[PDB]
């Protein structure tokens, strides 16, 4: 539903190089012709979001490499372990919603 | 409209008129290189800047010097076409005028026996081609422009993770164009430190002490001084009203008895009025207030001569009492607070261990060179050579300009070396920002970032080459004789040529020309990268430089950039942007004179934009001057907001200035997402030329601009009437208007036919003009690989229907009809080069004759007369091209093989087959062959007969050029002869060679015939000069690598057609892989029965957010909508005037547009020829932003009797039943890009292995194996797999005994591993043992 | 050993030597000089200096990046010492896992395979002939078609019609692993039984494409072939896609229809206000197909259909409940696809 | 053997030499380097045959 | 590929892996800082045994 | 070494006096030595290249990584050698008793030493001239297309 918003309704608000949100959002949707100023505004999030994606695989790939090297030397040894002890499990409720 | 434009008029849907037309697209490359080869006297640009910087090289060790006059170029060894064939670097020999000067010790300067040399060889510099490239070793290469920080002065904050609390610091950085780095920074202890060449931290006062400044002089330059006075035993002070404000005084401030501020009282603003009016100059101060303050000057006892207190020292109760004992009158201190003034320089002096000038110079020497003990002569020499020597340190022309710009100076001109006053001024400004009054400049700002093109980067590489030479020159002057060893012998050309060649074809910014298409050829030349020397690496500067800065606007394209690891570092240059006089980026603007808008064009830099209010191109203008609306959307000083008409100073030239050429060709960019327009621009560059290029139905208008500026298309220099058309040569007769007296008015345009590219694609120049057609300057005569009539034609367009199929369009997958394969519309020509090198070994020399001991005569049927394959022989993957044989020796036959030799009879002694074979696969046919021989010649019969063909063809090529030039020369003579004396029937009977002697009475026309007779003799003279040079090059013994006899290169043109697996993409980012070639039978068709060409997945549109591909489809059927009605006519043959009305109606749709096509006043011949070109659809141009409206496409659809919605009911080919919902059908421009499935498919079972590690390796016959990484190992560890990983590590990889034993088990039918020790661990064991550490395997 | 630090003649004629060889020479040279100096007059200054460099010579040989930094005799580079052979991101210890080249491996661009099954992939004909090269020779001399190994080699290279028939026999019942870069979880490598298809492109099943992060636009996959019976079994019993229909991360299935399949079932099940044919009784789900493909009723509109649903019994299975349900025409046809239980 | 795979190599090899450490090859990463069967899955039943015969012999 | 050789040293030379690598294997075994070991090894000062 | 030093001194002279580059024909004239000598030294004077020379980098690769091993025989050729010895054993089995023993001594098949015609004659009961007759008799029967169809396939090498 988020993709349909930009194409037919309204694109929304865009960000600045500092991190703050711009005063006036892009009113034009992809059905009509976007302005020269509006398109240059929308490019910032495109070349920043994909720039994060370029190093997302490297950062998450190192996280996958990290968790392996500590737990790789672990295999099932016995069929049953003689302890009647575990962890208490309760359904996660945040405030008043399950 | 021009005649070349009249044949095909493109319907433009623009609204804004073009004020400034699109300039030369490769102006960045050509204009910058011409600065390098420029013969500019004082204007230091290029070579003249490099020579005059070092020369005249002087040496007072032997009292002798060498002087520089001027340099020479020209006379190239091989032409641009000749360099590509025989493999020569396109360069001109550089010869420089040099003279040695001898001095005798008697007079100030006494010259004795001066010897001058005319020309000394100093290597050869590569010249730029006609388009904007360099031919190195044979291949065409491009120099990429560098993006770096501009030389001058920088100011940075950096307030991230520092100290602990997060103290904000301020850093001043003086960066030169050539020299050492100067850094001035504050530390967490508030003190100031200097960093020389980015090394250890020295106190800030150490650089001043080295410049001969005493401790008294250091405190004098920066600080305000308070003067304490000793009058009649009691202590007093000079009062300044501004000094005491806000701070509470612990003492009674009194003047002549009257008390103003007493003990325990605050000072606000009221007290700074009573003291000012009463003329107070002196007040009484206690001993406590003076104690703690820092003294400025040295005060000694004038009775004894001993130091009481030196400069920069703390005061106490005892020290002030001794000053009264000595008999002093004045004491000088410093004024430092905590807000607007601080003791940053004062507190550093105590930290500074140095005492005088000598001590400071040693400490700088010890930091730079921490090894040898320095003397006074050595310490003074290093510091003067750091930032004060001309030969070492230089700010250049741009550096001093920006250096004085930031520091706020009167002059922009100055010397390259920094003076003593300049260093202090940078230090003064840094304290100002620390105090409060001061601004921090942006690093990402384009006004602080320069562009190093081709000529500027080649200048720096040539300068260091002269530095490499100057060491050998000055040292050998005093070493040897100065009577015999004079001119040429002093300087060697070897160090110069080695430095230049390691830049044009070895540097990071020097790559192969991406000649997949004319668009990729242009975009690569205007690429701006921040990865060059003295720039930034891949993992540096963070992510701030990668992000888009508001300064990029109309200088750098925000969407067109590599989407890989580079993102931001490499950027494409926008259309209208150019380089200024100081290397900064500038964009043109319409000048507004407070009201009306004039067509005055002004180029403004990034610094200049932060002052004027710039209006957007989106606003409409009344009549042609002033605006319509009072409230206009504008942009000023970075930010963009609404502004009034009077406040507007500038305006955008066009709505195309923000987007580069690569993404300018995208039709509906406004309806596309910025992420997919980023990708869509990259897909167009990878496009491979089809066999027959076809015009894009949905264009932008830049298609014609790309084709001409690329240089791949043959354009008319003059014009006129075409005389003779051929598929190799286009000759033209000049219209006499642009023909200047002297030579004949005929231009010869030689066409390049079927030539290999860098990406192995085909380069072809097909003719366009017919015999007897009038054309002018700028007219397109021939088309390149991916160009149609005048315009760019990347990869043709097909019928597109957005509908799901039976799983053949699951994810991005695209279907194709058999008609796409039947009709050559996506057939690509690929020319491949294969080389066979006969080499000399220690066993014996290799031969290249048709005497193969293994195969014959089965593969030898293709090969001809003892050597290589014949020209025009169709060969498949496995045939023999060049029959190479290699001596091996020994050849010990095994007992079983010895028996086999006696049974049948075998001849295989020393001769081993190692012939050049066609790579294992499917290939086309042989186009051309070339044989290169050693300096000893020893010509083969096949190599000798081809040189006979080379000599005869070159003889004909030069003879045909003379014949036409002679014909037009004497035809011009007849025009002069008839004018004055009419002999139209008398001259025709007389022989044409006896026309030179005849002429009119000695007048002005006699002088006209003088130049015509001189040129005729000149053409006959230059013909013999060109033929002698041409005969020399063919008979020339080709110089090659040592240990090489003959190199034979066989060229093959593979005609590969489209198949499932090939990568297809649109213009908007919609890429995909071809699923299956479906017949014309089963694929959907219209009500009239027109079958759809390609079927694309409709699901990959809303999530992709690219509507540009949909509007290209709607306008695609609309484009052919008019075309089909033109196609419906002419076949039945209707009246020309009846056809004229419909065409005129087509170019004027939507009431009011912009493009006004001539109102039916074209000639009957021109209208019929235009309708023939518009038969296969109408070319529609839709600009980058101000393009075709949504409602305008619907109006054009009704013209060709088509629905406005774009969706039509289709019928299934398999069933025959209706699709229960109308499907949108039209024409989208598809692209068959590079890296096809034929080049991507690789397979290996067994082959060759590497030497150091016994793991799979690719080279010949079979392809290389796939790498099984550690990420793939985790998968098998997560699975219950154990024997599969065992295979991956041993038998498939390194294990020597494992692989061969397992391979035999497959053939026997065993399927057993039997693994052992892998060679990956066996080498590892010996490496640990060789270190000196015992490692052993222990048993159970 | 000399093989690990080799002096081999290249294709051009110029030799290529290891950096270890250059380091070893500058150890023996001063070792021989010290043996000379100890018997040919020994002044302490020179002898201590010769012992000073000899200690550095071994130091540069073992680990160069510690005490100073040695420069190669011809090149301006730090020499690969004995320590630099093991470490340095890419050496000998680290290449045992990552930098491992593998035989019997292929690579091609992925394509869709809607006609294929879940355990089937569309492996190229020319790739499979190259991959199963030794497997062809094994089942060619066994058949009695080829005399020896060399005669079997000539039949494969000539692309004989009989070789294509034998090729299909070997591939049948022989699993083939398919790997995609990068592998984040274990389902990146799955085994498939190949079906021979002409072309240079490999076809993949649309359902298992959800397990990988793959999109048919320009992605490539590695083609690995197991060799032994143990390797063939652990590919079918463990690494097969049919065995791995669920995800190892969570209890939810990973093989779940997407895009075209979801859109197909959505249009089939959705209802309209008043489509063609409404208010019929319909005998079985078979008559629902009789009306749609003929052209008498649409997939939509609420039409009563006779259905026979089978619920799970306590022991299983005898429960067969038949009742009139108020669904659509399209929902009745999809029930035939749905299993009995 | 498992440590020097991802950790710093020169520190591990020196620590193993001084202490005189023995690698009995039980970890999964240990057996991949040497070219042996993984003590997991199919090779787990194989590995139990050799570990049981260390006490007796 | 398997056979190795040896070089007989005229003077005893120290191993770099046990000297420079922190925190010094020779240093901790003798209870002596690296600055004191290097000055003896490098030939600058004598040491009492 | 003296000739290599002599080469570099004249190379500086001839490069700038003529214009372009000194050819082996022109360089040999000033050195007073034949062309086959100069062109030989130029190859010897070149220093052996380092193993870890970076070529293009990008994915990180060295010169020593792309060097193939020519010493190793192909697994296909290794299976051919095993198949040849197995085929010839069945071929020699078809021969009439003593016919196999002669060929295994004359060519050294399955035996450590290769024997000459004189050595068989004294250790086979028969005369010297007869050995030449039965050798060709054993070969002729293996020259026949019907008997040796398997041996004809090895003729491709
Ligand atoms: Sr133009
Ligand atoms: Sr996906
Ligand atoms: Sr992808
Ligand atoms: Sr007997």
């Amino acid at each position: 539903a988020a993709q349909i918003r930009q194409l037919a309704g309204m694109r929304g608000l865009m960000a600045k190089p500092d991190g703050s949100i711009i005063e006036t959002p892009i009113t034009a949707n992809f059905r009509e012709g976007l302005n020269v100023l509006q398109y240059f505004i929308s490019t910032h999030g495109a070349r920043k979001g994909l720039a994060d994606t370029a190093l997302k695989t490297a950062n998450s790939g190192y996280l996958t490499r990290r968790l392996v090297d500590v737990a790789q030397d672990l295999v099932v040894t016995e069929d049953d372990c003689g302890t009647h002890e575990g962890i208490m499990m309760t359904p996660v409720i945040e405030g008043g919603d399950v | 409209y021009s005649y070349t434009e009249k044949k095909r008029i493109r319907k433009d849907f623009g609204k804004r008129p073009q004020v400034l037309d699109v300039p030369y697209l490769l102006s960045i490359q050509l204009d910058s290189f011409q600065k390098f080869i420029e013969q500019d006297p004082e204007g230091q640009y290029g070579l003249e800047a490099a020579f005059r910087s070092v020369f005249p090289i002087q040496s007072y060790s032997g009292n002798s010097e060498l002087q520089y006059v001027s340099y020479r170029l020209g006379e190239p060894v091989f032409d641009v076409q000749e360099c590509q064939i025989r493999g020569v670097t396109y360069s001109a020999p550089l010869r420089v005028k040099l003279r040695l000067v001898i001095y005798e010790r008697e007079a100030p300067e006494g010259t004795v026996k001066d010897i001058k040399e005319q020309e000394v060889y100093m290597g050869e510099i590569p010249l730029m081609t006609d388009n904007g490239t360099f031919v190195i070793n044979g291949t065409e290469r491009v120099i990429v422009s560098q993006l770096h920080r501009s030389p001058g002065v920088f100011f940075d904050s950096d307030k991230g993770k520092t100290h602990s609390s997060g103290k904000v610091l301020y850093n001043a950085r003086i960066i030169p164009y050539r020299g050492s780095w100067l850094d001035f920074e504050f530390d967490p202890k508030d003190n100031l430190f200097v960093r020389i060449d980015r090394r250890r931290k020295l106190p800030a006062t150490i650089i001043l002490r080295a410049l001969n400044y005493t401790t008294e002089q250091i405190l004098d330059l920066f600080f305000e001084k308070v003067i304490f006075e000793i009058r009649d035993n009691k202590l007093q002070m000079e009062l300044v009203p501004e000094r005491l404000r806000g701070e509470t005084a612990s003492f009674d401030i009194e003047a002549n008895g009257k008390v103003y501020v007493e003990k325990g009282r605050r000072i606000t603003a009221r007290h700074i009025r009573q003291l000012e009016k009463d003329d107070v100059k002196l007040i009484e101060v206690p001993v406590e207030y003076i104690a703690g303050k820092v003294v400025a000057k040295d005060y000694i006892d004038e009775s004894t001569g001993e130091l009481i207190c030196a400069a920069n020292m703390e005061l106490s109760l005892d020290l002030l009492a001794k000053l009264s004992q000595s008999g002093h009158k004045r004491i000088e201190t410093l004024f430092t607070n905590d807000l607007d003034h601080g003791p940053y320089i004062s507190e550093t002096l105590r930290v500074d261990p140095t005492n005088d000038r000598l001590s400071a110079l040693v400490e700088i020497y010890r930091m730079m060179r921490p090894g040898e003990p320095p003397t006074r002569e050595a310490a003074e020499s290093l510091f003067e050579n750091l930032f004060f020597s001309e030969d070492r340190y230089d700010l250049s022309a741009v550096g001093r300009m920006k250096f004085n710009r930031s520091l706020l100076r009167e002059e922009i001109e100055g010397s390259g070396i920094l003076s003593k006053d300049d260093i202090i001024d940078v230090m003064k400004k840094l304290i100002d920002i620390r105090n409060g009054k001061g601004e921090v400049d942006d690093i990402d700002h384009l006004g602080n970032r320069r562009i190093r093109s081709v000529g500027e980067m080649a200048e720096n590489q040539f300068r260091v080459g002269l530095v490499r030479v100057e060491r050998a020159v000055k040292e050998r002057l005093s070493l040897g004789d100065l009577d015999t060893l004079m001119p040429q012998d002093m300087i060697n050309a070897k160090p110069i040529s080695a430095a230049v060649k390691e830049f044009f074809g070895s540097s990071q910014l020097s790559q192969f020309m991406d000649q997949n298409n004319p668009l990729s050829e242009i975009t690569h030349k205007r690429r701006i990268s921040a990865l060059g020397p003295g720039g930034l690496t891949r993992e540096r500067a963070g992510f701030e430089v990668r992000d888009v800065h508001p300064t990029h606007y109309g200088r750098v394209c925000p969407i067109e950039t590599p989407e890989g690891p580079n993102i931001g570092l490499i950027n494409s240059l926008s259309v209208y942007a150019q380089t200024n006089e100081y290397g900064f980026l500038e964009t043109p603007y319409r000048k507004v004179t407070d009201g009306v808008v004039t067509d005055e064009i002004h180029y403004l830099s990034a610094i200049e934009e932060g002052n004027y209010v710039i209006a957007q191109a989106n606003s409409n203008l009344d009549e042609e001057g002033h605006f319509v609306e009072d409230l206009v959307t504008c942009r000023s000083k970075g930010e963009s907001s609404l502004f009034s008409r009077d406040q507007v100073d500038y305006m955008d030239v066009s709505t195309q200035q923000v987007v580069s050429v690569g993404a300018s060709l995208i039709p509906f960019l406004e309806h596309d997402d910025a992420n997919r327009a980023l990708m869509g621009a990259n897909m167009q560059r990878q496009a491979v030329p089809t066999l027959r290029a076809d015009k894009p139905l949905v264009g932008t208008g830049m298609e014609r601009a790309v084709a001409v500026d690329s240089g791949v298309t043959a354009v008319a220099k003059r014009g006129g009437v075409v005389q003779y058309v051929d598929a190799s040569r286009i000759v033209i007769k000049v219209n006499e208007d642009e023909m200047y007296p002297g030579e004949a008015g005929i231009d010869i345009y030689n066409l390049t036919k079927y030539t290999r590219s860098n990406q192995n694609t085909c380069i072809n120049q097909m003719p366009c003009v017919s015999l007897g057609e009038p054309v002018e300057r700028g007219d397109v005569l021939a088309d390149g690989p991916s160009t149609d009539l005048g315009e760019l034609a990347l990869g043709q367009n097909m019928r597109v229907a957005f509908m799901p199929w039976n799983g053949y369009n699951f994810e991005d997958s695209i279907l194709v009809s058999e008609r796409v394969v039947q009709e050559d519309r996506f057939t690509t020509i690929h020319i491949q080069e294969l080389a066979c090198v006969s080499r000399d070994t220690k066993l014996g020399p290799e031969e290249i004759t048709a005497d193969i001991p293994n195969v014959g005569e089965a593969a030898l049927s293709k090969l001809d007369e003892s050597g290589i394959v014949y020209i025009g022989a169709e060969v498949t993957g496995g045939d023999i091209l060049v029959g190479k044989v290699t001596p091996k020796g020994e050849t010990q036959l095994t007992p079983e093989e010895k028996l086999l030799r006696a049974i049948f009879g075998e001849k295989a002694s020393d001769v081993k087959d190692s012939s050049l074979r066609v790579p294992n696969g499917v290939s086309g046919t042989v186009i051309d062959v070339q044989v290169f021989t050693r300096d000893g010649v020893e010509k083969d019969k096949r190599a000798l007969e081809i040189e006979e063909m080379q000599l005869k063809q070159a003889k004909k090529d030069l003879s045909e050029e003379l014949q036409i030039l002679e014909a037009g020369l004497f035809s011009r003579i007849r025009a002069v002869l008839v004018a004055g004396g009419v002999e139209a029937e008398k001259l025709d009977k007389l022989p044409r060679d006896r026309w030179l002697e005849l002429g009119l009475t000695d007048e002005e026309k006699q002088n006209q015939l003088e130049q015509l007779a001189e040129q005729y003799d000149e053409l006959k003279h230059e013909f013999e000069k060109k033929l002698e040079a041409k005969r020399r090059k063919i008979t020339q013994g080709d110089d090659l690598a040592p240990g090489v006899l003959k190199i034979v290169k066989v060229y093959l043109a593979v005609k590969r057609r489209i198949q499932p697996g090939d990568k297809m993409a649109g213009r908007h980012g919609n890429k995909g892989v071809i699923s299956k070639i479906n017949p014309i039978e089963d694929m959907p068709y219209d009500e009239n029965g027109t079958p759809v060409d390609i079927v694309l997945n409709p699901l990959g549109v809303p999530s992709r957010m690219n509507i540009g591909q949909i509007l290209e489809t709607h306008l695609g059927m609309a484009a052919k909508g008019i075309g089909d009605k033109i196609n419906a006519m002419l076949k039945q043959q209707q009246e020309v005037a009846k056809l004229r009305e419909f065409i005129q109606r087509a170019y004027d749709l939507g009431a009011d547009v912009r493009q006004k096509v001539d109102l039916s006043t074209f000639s009957d011949e021109e209208v019929m020829r235009l309708a023939e070109n518009l038969r296969k659809g109408m070319p529609i141009a839709t600009p980058v932003f101000d393009g075709a409206k949504e409602a305008e496409i619907k109006e054009l659809l009704k013209l060709g009797d088509l629905p406005t919605s774009g969706q039509i009911r289709l019928y299934d080919g398999r069933t025959g039943e209706q699709f229960e919902r109308p499907v949108t059908v039209g024409y989208m421009y598809m692209l068959k890009l590079n890296h096809l499935v034929d080049d991507k498919m690789h397979a290996r079972s067994t082959g060759s292995y590497s030497l150091v590690t016994q793991q799979p390796l690719g080279g010949k016959a079979q392809f290389g194996g796939q790498r099984f990484g550690e990420m793939e190992v985790w998968a098998l560890e997560a699975y219950g797999a154990a024997y599969t990983l065992q295979e991956m590590l041993t038998v498939k990889s390194d294990d020597v005994n494992g692989r061969t034993k397992m391979y035999k088990n497959i053939v026997d039918g065993n399927h057993q591993m039997e693994p052992g020790m892998p060679e990956s661990f066996n080498v590892l064991l010996k490496e640990i043992r060789s270190l000196g550490i015992n490692i052993e395997l222990e048993d159970e | 050993p000399p093989d690990l630090r080799p002096l081999v003649p290249l294709d051009g004629g110029r030799f290529a030597t290891s950096d270890l060889n250059d380091l070893y020479r500058r150890v023996i040279n001063r070792n021989n000089r010290l043996k000379r100096l100890l018997d040919l007059a020994a002044p302490d200054i020179i002898v201590r200096n010769e012992k000073r460099m000899l200690q550095e010579a071994v130091d540069a040989l073992l680990d160069n990046g510690r005490r100073g930094r040695a420069i190669t005799g011809s090149n301006k580079r730090p020499l690969k010492s004995l320590a630099d052979m093991i470490k340095g991101k890419q050496g000998r210890f680290r290449q045992n896992l990552l930098g491992k080249r593998v035989d019997y491996s292929g690579r091609s661009v992925i394509t869709v395979g809607p006609y294929l099954r879940l355990h089937q992939c569309g492996l190229p004909k020319k790739m499979a002939l190259e991959l199963f090269k030794p497997f062809i020779y094994g089942k060619l001399e066994l058949r009695g078609l080829a005399t020896t190994i060399k005669a079997a080699k000539k039949m494969v290279e000539r692309e004989e019609a009989v070789v294509w028939d034998i090729l299909d026999e070997v591939i049948r019942e022989h699993p083939v692993l398919l790997n995609r870069a990068p592998t984040l979880h274990r389902l990146g490598i799955q085994a498939f039984e190949p079906v021979l298809i002409e072309g240079k492109a490999i076809q993949l099943h649309p359902l298992v494409c959800a397990a990988y992060n793959a999109d048919f636009d320009g992605d490539q996959m590695a083609v690995h072939v197991p060799l032994t019976l143990e390797a063939q079994l652990e590919a079918r019993a463990l690494m097969m896609s049919t065995n791995n229909i669920l995800s190892p991360a969570n209890g939810e299935p990973i093989i779940v229809p997407s895009q075209d399949v979801v859109l197909g079932l959505y249009y089939m099940t959705r209802d309209c206000v008043n489509a063609k044919g409404e208010g019929m009784v319909l005998t079985g789900p078979k008559e629902a197909e009789r009306l749609y493909r003929s052209g008498l009723a649409s997939l939509h509109a609420r039409v009563k259909v006779r259905i026979t649903e089978y619920e799970k019994d306590a022991n299983g299975e005898l429960v067969a409940k038949t009742s009139l349900k108020d669904t659509t025409v399209g929902r009745a046809i999809l029930w035939m696809i749905v299993p009995k239980g | 053997i498992s440590a020097a795979s991802f950790q710093e190599t020169t520190r591990v090899l020196t620590e193993a030499a001084v202490a005189g450490k023995r690698d009995e090859l039980r970890g999964l990463k240990e057996n991949v380097i040497v070219g042996r069967l993984i003590p997991a899955g199919t090779g787990y039943a194989y590995h139990q045959d050799r570990m049981r015969r260390r006490a007796a012999g | 590929r398997e056979r190795m050789g040896h070089i007989e040293l005229a003077s005893p030379t120290a191993h770099i892996w046990f000297l420079k690598s922190l925190p010094s294997r020779i240093g901790l075994l003798l209870d002596m800082p690296l600055r004191d070991i290097e000055r003896v090894l490098y030939f600058e000062s004598y040491v009492v045994i | 070494i003296e000739t290599i030093n002599k080469l570099n001194r004249i190379s500086r002279q001839m490069l700038q006096e003529m214009g372009r580059e000194p050819t082996p024909e022109e360089l040999a004239e000033r050195m007073l030595m034949p062309e086959d000598k100069i062109r030989k030294v130029l190859k010897i004077a070149k220093e052996p290249i380092s193993m870890e020379t970076p070529i293009g980098d990008d994915e990180d690769s060295h010169l020593g990584d792309f060097i193939e091993d020519t010493t190793l025989e192909l697994p296909l050729d290794s299976a051919t050698t095993e198949s040849l010895r197995a085929a010839t054993h069945d071929v020699l089995a078809g021969l009439t008793a003593r016919e196999a023993k002669v060929l295994r001594m004359r060519f050294g098949i399955d035996m450590n030493t290769d024997y000459t015609l004189e050595e068989v004659g004294k250790q086979f009961d028969v005369t010297r001239e007869r050995i030449r007759q039965i050798e060709a008799k054993a070969l002729r029967k293996l020259r026949h297309p019907s008997r040796s169809e398997v041996l004809r396939s090895f003729l491709d090498d």
